[PDB]
């Protein structure tokens, strides 16, 4: 701008983050526990013990 | 009788060992389509170690399989080593040897027991190897199929379990005979 003259921006932008699209993750061993949180499983174990 | 049961046990041990060695050495486990076939890809028949192209310009050439996330790494290692089918074959061999010894040291009754334990453990190891193989093949190129080597492994598993059952029955009969003879004496 010190040596030329600009116009008002015709397109405003900024820095941003590019990532690879999340894919269907390869199922993990012990993915059969995913429907319930770990805390539920531990409470189940200790309720079994207590009962 | 006892003799025929022992004969069946030894025959089954030999047959299962042979089938499993054949399946391991053989390279006809999986029929699929692969990118590295010189033209989604070309037909291939694979195994545990090497893969061979069929119906292609590079027909008949067989090349070592290029394997390669901690769990994925461990699975790849176990699949590459194929330690579980090999262990199954080794345990079958040792069980057959123990049976042959039982054909000599007729007094020691805790031998035809080790044979049965080894046969059952071999069946379990074969199950594990099959699971590992199937799991590792999958990734994330269709209409794939399994060959006669895979079913040789399955037959080996079935035979091993059967002969383990027979060996345990033999141990039962022998221990019962000895115990009844002793108590009545």
């Amino acid at each position: 701008e010190e040596v030329i003259d600009f116009s008002k921006p015709f397109m405003s932008l900024g820095i941003s983050i590019m990532i690879k699209k999340p894919q269907k993750s390869k199922p993990g061993v012990f993915s059969f526990l995913d429907p319930l949180a770990y805390e539920i499983w531990m409470c189940i174990v200790f309720a079994y013990i207590g009962v | 009788e006892k003799g025929v049961q022992v004969l069946l046990t030894t025959i089954g041990a030999f047959a299962a060992f042979g089938l499993m060695t054949i399946a391991i050495s053989t390279d006809y486990w999986l029929y699929t389509r692969a990118l590295i076939c010189n033209t989604p890809g070309g037909l291939t028949h694979s195994g545990l170690w090497r893969i061979c192209c069929l119906e292609g310009l590079k027909r008949g050439v067989c090349v070592k399989i290029n394997h390669f996330d901690s769990a994925e790494y461990l699975l790849r290692v176990v699949r590459a080593s194929s330690i579980f089918p090999i262990l199954s074959a080794i345990l079958l061999l040792l069980g057959g040897v123990c049976v042959a010894a039982s054909r000599v040291y007729k007094s020691k009754r805790n031998i035809i027991l080790g044979a049965g334990i080894l046969f059952v453990a071999a069946g379990l190891s074969n199950i594990i190897g099959v699971i590992v193989y199937i799991s590792a093949n999958a990734g994330e190129k269709n209409h794939y199929s399994y060959g006669w080597s895979f079913y040789f492994g399955g037959l080996s598993f079935i035979l091993a379990e059967v002969i383990g059952v027979l060996a345990v029955n033999i141990y039962i009969e022998r221990s019962r005979e000895a115990h009844c003879q002793s108590r009545s004496d």
